C-alpha cells in the first residue's frame, strides 16, 4: 500500500520540520489540511517504521521503551501541580529517541534520518548469475533512484539463498557505486544421494529436482526476506525457482510473491505448482485464495493448449461436492473457516476463465448456476450471506 | 566427381567452358543414361517445346530417372524453358562435334607417380622440385612451417596416401584446379585441356605441372606436341593376409613396403617378398596419425594376392574385425570457441532465441531443459542485440 502510494504521488513525510514537502498539493503543517488518503498512509508508514525500529532494537527493549513512557505518564497523571509535571504525559520525537537510547545504548539516528526525515521508499532490481568455475553466486542489484517517489539506500541488505545444502543468509553492503555482489555457494551432494533438503525452519522435505539445473545448487533467492526496509523488489529468477519457492517455502510472503511472479510464466509446470498449492491444506489459506486467481490468469493465457476440463472445476468437485454426485454441491457446513473461504473464492476466480472466442465457457457458467440452485443452508450454524454474495460476484 | 565439379559452377563460366573442340562431348559422356537421348533429339530443333511433353515422354515406371536427369541437366543449364530448347551456343558446338565444323608411356607415368609418392612419404631419396613441394603443401595434405626443414605429412596426407591411384590422382587434380583459381590461373582454359586429353603462359605452366605429375610426356625436349599417358585420360594384388595378423607382400618397389609399414610392423624383407605384422602398436599409430580402419581394409583388399581371392570374403573376418575394434578403442577430444548465457526466465521465450543463433550459424549446442545456449564470440554482437530487442518487446 505505501510503496504504491509513494510511487504514485511524492511521498509521506513523517516528522516534518517547519514547506518541507512541496511535491504535493496540500500543506502538511496541520492535520486539517491533509488529504484523507495521506492521513491513512501516514498512519500506515508510522507503524511500519516502528516495526523497523523493532528490527534494529529488539522487541523486549521496545516494550521497555513503551513501558517507560507509560510509567512517566502515570507518575505525571496523579500530581496536582498545574503542568509542572503534567507535560511528562506528552511525548516528543527527541524524548522518544532519548528513552530508546536510555534503554538500549544504541541510537537509531541513521534509521530515523533515512525513513522518517527523508520521505521515500526504495526500488530494487535484482538479477543473478551462477559462476560454476569458482562456485559463486554473482548478484546484481541496482536501484531506481530517479523516480519521483524514490530514494537511495546505502545500508546493509539481507539476502536468503536456498541451495541444496540448506537455507543460508548473507548480508550485502550496497554502497552507491556497488553493482555486483559475489556470495559463496555450497555443495550439491544432496543430488548425488537422495537426501532431504533442509528448509528455512528446522524441517526438511523431499523435492523433485528434475526441473533444477544440473550445474547450480541454488534453488531460490530472496532479496530482503524480512521486509527490513521500505522496498519494492523486482527479482529475476528462473520459473522453476519460482515454482520451488511456491511449493517448499516456509514463509507466506515468499509464497505470495512467487504466485505474483508465476503469472509471467504460463508453462504447465507452473499450473502444476499452483494446483498443488490449491489442493494442499497446511498451506496458509490466503495463499490458496491467491493461487485461484493466478491459476485463472494462467489458464486464460494457455488456451489452445489446455487439455481437460476448465481450471479448478475438477478440484472444486473433488473438495466441496458429493462423492456420488459431482455436479451437486455438498450442503453447507461452514465450520472449518478455511475451506469456507476457499469455497467462496474459487468460483469467483473460475468465472474469469475465457474461451478462444473471449467468451466465458458455458461449462463454468452452468457450474456456477448449479452452485446457486443446489445451495442448502438449513444445517450449518453460520449464515450464508457472504457465500451467496460471492456467488453473485 | 566431375559431375560435382561441373555442377559447382555459374552459368557465365559454364557457357564459356562449353568450348567447341571437346567440352560439349566430355560433358555429354557424363550424361549417365537418358539425357544423352534427349540431347540428341533436340540437337536439331530451333523451336522450344512444352515441358509437359518431356514430363510424359517417360513411362510411369522408372520415372525417377527422368526427374533426376532433368534436374542434372537443368543444373548444367544445357537448355532454357523460354516460356526447353537447348542453349544456342551448346547446340552449335555439339553440331560441330557431330558431323560438323604407349608401353613406355604407362611405365613413365607409373614411375613418376611412384617418385611423387616417395617424396610425399618421408623417403630420404626422392625427386626434388620446389614448385611441386609448395603445391602439395598448399593442397592441404602437407604442412612445412619451416622452409629449412623438409615438410612433414599432415593427417589428411596419410588418408590421401592410402587411397587407390585413380581416386588419389583425381582428388589431386581437383585440388590442383581449386588452387589454380586461387593462384590466378584461369580455370576454364586449364579445364578444357583435361577434356580434350580424353579424345599461352598458363597453358605451358599447366602442362609442365601435368608432366611433373607424369600424366604427359613431350619426349622431344619440351616440344609443342605431347603424348598423354594412360593416367592422362582419367592390376593384380600382391599382399597375402594370414589369420594371425601376418602379411606376406610380394613387393619390390619401396613405395608398397612404406605403405604397409605405415600400419604394420615389418619383420623380414626378402628380395621378392616382405613379412610384416599387424599389431595394436602399428594400427593405433596409424589411427592416431589420422587413418581410419576403412582405408586400411580397402587398401589390403585392393592389394589382395590372387591366392586369397578364392575364399569369400577375401580378407579374413578376424583380421577385419580386429582392425575395426582397434580403431573403435579410440575416441578423441574436440576444439571450438563459445559463450554461454543463463537465467532465461520463460520457457516459450527460450525457444525463440534458439532460432536466432541457428540461422546465423553461431549456435553450437542447445539445452531446452536448463535453458543453456552456447554462442560463438564471432557473432556475440548480434545475438545480444536480438535478446535486448526481445526484452524490449516483452
Amino acid at each position: 500500500k505505501i510503496v504504491a502510494y509513494e510511487l504514485k504521488t511524492g511521498g509521506v513525510l513523517l516528522h516534518p520540520i517547519f514547506n518541507p514537502a512541496s511535491h504535493l498539493h496540500f500543506s502538511i503543517k496541520h492535520p486539517h489540511t491533509l488529504s484523507w488518503e495521506y492521513y491513512s498512509m501516514f498512519q500506515c508508514k508510522a507503524h511500519l517504521v516502528m516495526r523497523l525500529i523493532e528490527n534494529r532494537i529488539s522487541m523486549e527493549f521496545m516494550l521497555q521503551v513503551f513501558n517507560k513512557l507509560l510509567s512517566l505518564a502515570s507518575t505525571a497523571s496523579s500530581q496536582k501541580f498545574q503542568s509542572h509535571m503534567w507535560s511528562q504525559m506528552l511525548v516528543s520525537t527527541s524524548g522518544f529517541l532519548k528513552s530508546i537510547s536510555n534503554v538500549s545504548g544504541k541510537d537509531i539516528q541513521p534509521l530515523i534520518k533515512q525513513w522518517v526525515d527523508q520521505s521515500g521508499v526504495v526500488k530494487f532490481y535484482g538479477s543473478f548469475a551462477f559462476n560454476r568455475k569458482r562456485n559463486v553466486l554473482e548478484l546484481e542489484i541496482k536501484q531506481d533512484y530517479t523516480s519521483p517517489g524514490t530514494q537511495k539506500y546505502v545500508g546493509p541488505l539481507k539476502v536468503t539463498v536456498q541451495e541444496l545444502d540448506g537455507s543460508f543468509n548473507h548480508t550485502l553492503q550496497i554502497e552507491e557505486n556497488s553493482l555486483k555482489h559475489d556470495i559463496p555457494c555450497h555443495s550439491k551432494s544432496r543430488r548425488n544421494k537422495k537426501k532431504k533438503i533442509p528448509l528455512m525452519n528446522g524441517e526438511e522435505v523431499d523435492m523433485d529436482l528434475s526441473a533444477m539445473d544440473a550445474d547450480s545448487p541454488l534453488l531460490w533467492i530472496r532479496i530482503d526476506p524480512d521486509m527490513s526496509v521500505l522496498r519494492k523488489v523486482e527479482f529475476e529468477q528462473a520459473d522453476f525457482m519460482w515454482q520451488y519457492q511456491l511449493r517448499y517455502e516456509r514463509d507466506v510472503v515468499a509464497q505470495q510473491e512467487s504466485i505474483l511472479a508465476l503469472e509471467k510464466f504460463p508453462t504447465p509446470a507452473s499450473r502444476l505448482a499452483l494446483t498443488d498449492i490449491l489442493e494442499q491444506e497446511q498451506c496458509f489459506y490466503r495463499v490458496r485464495m491467491s493461487a485461484c486467481f493466478c491459476l485463472a490468469k494462467i489458464a486464460n493465457s494457455m488456451v489452445s493448449t489446455w487439455t481437460g476440463p476448465p481450471a479448478m472445476k475438477s478440484l472444486f468437485t473433488r473438495m466441496f461436492c458429493c462423492k456420488s454426485c459431482p455436479n451437486i454441491v455438498k450442503t453447507n457446513n461452514f465450520m472449518s473457516f478455511q475451506s469456507y473461504f476457499l469455497q467462496k473464492t474459487m468460483p469467483v476466480a473460475m468465472a474469469l476463465l475465457r474461451d478462444v472466442h473471449n467468451l466465458c465457457p458455458k461449462e463454468v457458467l452452468t457450474f456456477i448456476l448449479d452452485l446457486i440452485k443446489y445451495n442448502d443452508n438449513r444445517k450449518n450454524k453460520f449464515s450464508d450471506n457472504y457465500y451467496r454474495a460471492e456467488m453473485i460476484d | 566427381n566431375l559431375q560435382e565439379f561441373l555442377g559447382g559452377l555459374s552459368p557465365g563460366v559454364l557457357d564459356r567452358l562449353y568450348g567447341h573442340p571437346a567440352t560439349c562431348l566430355a560433358v555429354f559422356r557424363e550424361l549417365p543414361s537418358l539425357a544423352k537421348n534427349w540431347v540428341m533429339r533436340m540437337l536439331f530443333l530451333e523451336q522450344p517445346l512444352p515441358q509437359a511433353a518431356v514430363a510424359l515422354w517417360v513411362k510411369k515406371e522408372f520415372s525417377k530417372a527422368q526427374e533426376e536427369s532433368t534436374g542434372l541437366l537443368s543444373g548444367l543449364r544445357i537448355w532454357h524453358t523460354q516460356l526447353l530448347i537447348l542453349n544456342p551456343i551448346f547446340r552449335q558446338n555439339l553440331r560441330i562435334a557431330l558431323l560438323g565444323g604407349v608401353p613406355s608411356l604407362d611405365k613413365y607415368a607409373e614411375e613418376r607417380w611412384e617418385v611423387v609418392l616417395h617424396f610425399m612419404v618421408g623417403s630420404p631419396s626422392a625427386a626434388v622440385s620446389q614448385d611441386l613441394a609448395q603445391l602439395l603443401s598448399q593442397a592441404g595434405l602437407m604442412k612445412s612451417t619451416e622452409p629449412g626443414e623438409p615438410p612433414c605429412i599432415t593427417s589428411a596426407g596419410f588418408q590421401f596416401l592410402l587411397l587407390d591411384t585413380p581416386a588419389q590422382l583425381w582428388y589431386f587434380m581437383l585440388q590442383y584446379l581449386q588452387t589454380a583459381q586461387s593462384r590466378g590461373m584461369d580455370l576454364v582454359e586449364i579445364l578444357s585441356f583435361l577434356f580434350q586429353l580424353s579424345f599461352s603462359d598458363s597453358l605451358l605452366n599447366f602442362l609442365q605441372h601435368l608432366r611433373e605429375f607424369g600424366l604427359v610426356f613431350q619426349r622431344k625436349r619440351k616440344s609443342r606436341r605431347y603424348y598423354p599417358t594412360r593416367l592422362a585420360i582419367n592390376q593384380p594384388g600382391f599382399i597375402v593376409v594370414e589369420t594371425n595378423y601376418r602379411l606376406y607382400a610380394y613387393t619390390e618397389s619401396e613405395l608398397q613396403i612404406a605403405l604397409i609399414a605405415l600400419f604394420s610392423e615389418m619383420l623380414y624383407r626378402f628380395p621378392n617378398m616382405v613379412v610384416a605384422q599387424v599389431t595394436r602398436e602399428s594400427v593405433q599409430q596409424a589411427i592416431a596419425s589420422g587413418i581410419t580402419a576403412q582405408q586400411i581394409i580397402h587398401f589390403l583388399r585392393t592389394r589382395a594376392h590372387p591366392v586369397m581371392l578364392k575364399q569369400t570374403p577375401v580378407l579374413p573376418p578376424t583380421i577385419t574385425d580386429q582392425i575395426r575394434l582397434w580403431e573403435l578403442e579410440r575416441d578423441r577430444l574436440r576444439f571450438t570457441e563459445g559463450v554461454l548465457y543463463n537465467q532465461f526466465l520463460s520457457q516459450v521465450d527460450f525457444e525463440l532465441l534458439l532460432a536466432h543463433a541457428r540461422e546465423l550459424g553461431v549456435l553450437v549446442f542447445e539445452n531446452s531443459a536448463k535453458r543453456l545456449m552456447v554462442v560463438t564470440p564471432a557473432g556475440h554482437s548480434d545475438v545480444k542485440r536480438f535478446w535486448k530487442r526481445q526484452k524490449h518487446s516483452s
